[PDB]
């Protein structure tokens, strides 16, 4: 006879006649071999249900509530509608509920209390709106509670806190108000703490540190004020991610001696004061990201103790003194981020030797003196930014065996010399900025090399000669600048076989003869050409 | 007043529900994990 209520729950489905492989009161009355429907060896009764990931996009049925030896449901990823229906709070043996990855909406219903054999529910990624039912610490049994990526209201339910059984809390994306009561450390047995894009407001409690079972520990991106505790010491946690929140105050030197660290977050955050030399003990942790904050002070050469760190982000702070040459102690840096900082001096020629290195981001400071060559042996480089300094020296030519840069740019700085011929074999290469320098020279053809290439921008130098008439070869390319140059010569007709190039401009040279028409050629007339004496066209 | 990495041949893993937040768990060569 439940077969009747999966009748009625097959009824009310998506158009799954498809692959809901024979439910049916006509003639099989065998409901213990259909598709998805598992029933135990002994009473011939539905246990586990897995319909995980059919698109089955339905509502679920009311029947659910007459399903009683019903132990699993699995819904997973069938794009279903509807609200869950009250009567779910009827089936007691229910215990596993994953409505992952489907379009639920309304207000969780009270009725799930009843369940008290229920240890797993999952509702992430749905539309369910309503509050954090507080009826749900009346559940002995729960040890995962997942409703991360819905609109849940209200705040968390203080007598949830109070659960020894608990393992994972994940509420990462709801509108939840309210702040981290210190009772959270009276869940005993939770390892994953995830309260991430709420509107939650509050302090740190002070008695986070007492909280040793923690292993990952997420507060990022609320509304979340105050210092970070001393407390914050004790804690066991592998991952600590408290960027994007408004905590003040300083650093607390403590965490230095927090080695279960794998990954340290303190982003985006107000954060002032130096950064502390401790931090050099920490030679497990991964990932360090301190950008987006009021850091003060110089960078200790501690940081090439962390010989397990890959990722080092101090970007958008205030920091200040030469670049260190210990970080070339730093055997498996991956990404180097220091934009948006006040740095002064040389890079050191000790830096060339973290090979895996990929992205190297020093854009926005007061670096000076010229480029070291020895950057010809990062071979992996695939991000080289250092716009907007005090560069001096020619283009290293070495800077064209790193075959697969993606994007270099020079701009901003004092470049000098002619273009390096060399710059040519960079196939990979998309965005090449040149702009803003003091470049001699004149302009080198093997920029027809660059098949890849998006965005050329030589704007603001010194170049001299005509305009290459190997041009035309780039079909990825979408802008071409090379404003405020010595060019001469006419303007190559092989310009309009560009056919991505939609964003253009040659104005301010010494440009001669006419406009070439060719394809419509007419959208970059007037503005882009402004500025060439010898230009057939209406302007000055 | 500190912490320390455990000693099942360690290491650390993504889970993945942006980046994903790393565990500690422990392998061997072999592809286990605990």
């Amino acid at each position: 006879n439940e077969g009747k209520a999966l009748m009625a729950i097959k009824a009310s489905f998506s158009n799954v006649a498809n692959m809901l492989l024979d439910w049916d009161d006509v003639h099989n009355h065998d409901f213990c071999s259909w598709r998805g429907v598992f029933c135990d060896n002994v009473s011939l009764n539905v246990v586990s249900l897995n319909l995980s990931n059919l698109n089955l996009g339905g509502e679920i049925s009311s029947a659910l509530g007459d399903l009683m030896n019903l132990q699993s449901i699995d819904l997973q990823g069938n794009k279903l509608g509807g609200q869950i229906p009250d009567e779910i709070g009827n089936c007691v043996s229910l215990a596993y509920v994953d409505f992952s990855t489907n379009l639920l909406f309304g207000d969780i219903p009270f009725s799930i209390s009843k369940l008290k054999q229920l240890e797993f529910l999952n509702l992430k990624n749905n539309q369910l709106t309503g509050p954090i039912p507080a009826t749900l610490t009346q559940i002995p049994n729960l040890k995962t509670l997942d409703l991360a990526r819905n609109q849940l209201t209200g705040e968390i339910p203080r007598l949830l806190y109070w659960n020894e059984v608990l393992q994972y809390l994940g509420l990462r994306g709801n509108m939840l108000t309210g702040t981290l009561s210190p009772d959270m450390c009276q869940l005993t047995g939770l390892w994953y703490f995830d309260v991430r894009g709420n509107n939650l407001t509050g302090t740190i409690p002070e008695s986070i540190g007492n909280c040793t079972s923690f292993e990952i520990l997420d507060v990022s991106y609320n509304q979340i004020t105050g210092v970070i505790p001393y407390n914050i010491g004790f804690l066991q946690v592998a991952t600590l991610s408290l960027q994007g929140n408004k905590l003040t105050g300083r650093i607390p030197e403590v965490i230095g001696l927090m080695q279960a660290l794998a990954v340290l977050d303190l982003s985006d955050n107000e954060l002032t004061g130096p950064i502390p030399p401790i931090l050099g003990n920490l030679s497990f942790t991964g990932k360090l990201y301190l950008h987006g904050n009021k850091l003060t002070g110089q960078i200790p050469p501690e940081l090439g103790n962390m010989s397990r760190l890959s990722y080092l982000q101090l970007n958008d702070n205030e920091l200040v003194g030469k670049i260190p040459p210990e970080l070339g102690k730093l055997e498996q840096l991956f990404e180097l981020n220091l934009a948006n900082n006040n740095l002064v001096g040389l890079i050191p020629s000790n830096i060339s030797s973290c090979a895996a290195l990929n992205q190297f981001n020093v854009h926005g400071n007061f670096l000076s003196g010229a480029v070291p060559l020895e950057f010809r042996n990062l071979g992996s480089l695939t991000y080289l930014n250092l716009s907007s300094n005090s560069f001096k020296g020619k283009i290293p030519a070495e800077l064209g065996h790193i075959i697969n840069l993606d994007t270099l740019d020079l701009s901003g700085n004092n470049f000098s010399g002619s273009i390096p011929l060399t710059l040519g074999d960079l196939e990979h290469l998309l965005i090449l900025n040149l702009s803003r320098n003091h470049l001699n020279g004149t302009l080198p053809a093997e920029f027809g090399n660059l098949r890849s290439i998006q965005i050329i921008d030589v704007s603001f130098n010194f170049l001299a000669g005509v305009i290459p008439t190997e041009l035309g070869q780039l079909q990825n390319i979408n802008s071409l600048i090379l404003n405020n140059n010595k060019i001469h010569g006419k303007i190559p007709d092989q310009l309009t076989n560009c056919f991505s190039l939609a964003n253009l401009n040659i104005s301010f040279n010494n440009l001669s003869g006419i406009i070439p028409p060719m394809k419509n050629f007419t959208r970059f007339s007037p503005a882009s050409f402004f500025g060439n004496p010898f230009l057939c066209g209406n302007w000055v | 007043p500190g912490s320390s990495p455990p000693t099942c041949k360690p290491v650390h893993v993504p889970i993945q529900p942006e980046y994903y937040p790393e565990a500690w768990r422990c392998k061997c060569g072999n592809k286990l994990f605990m």
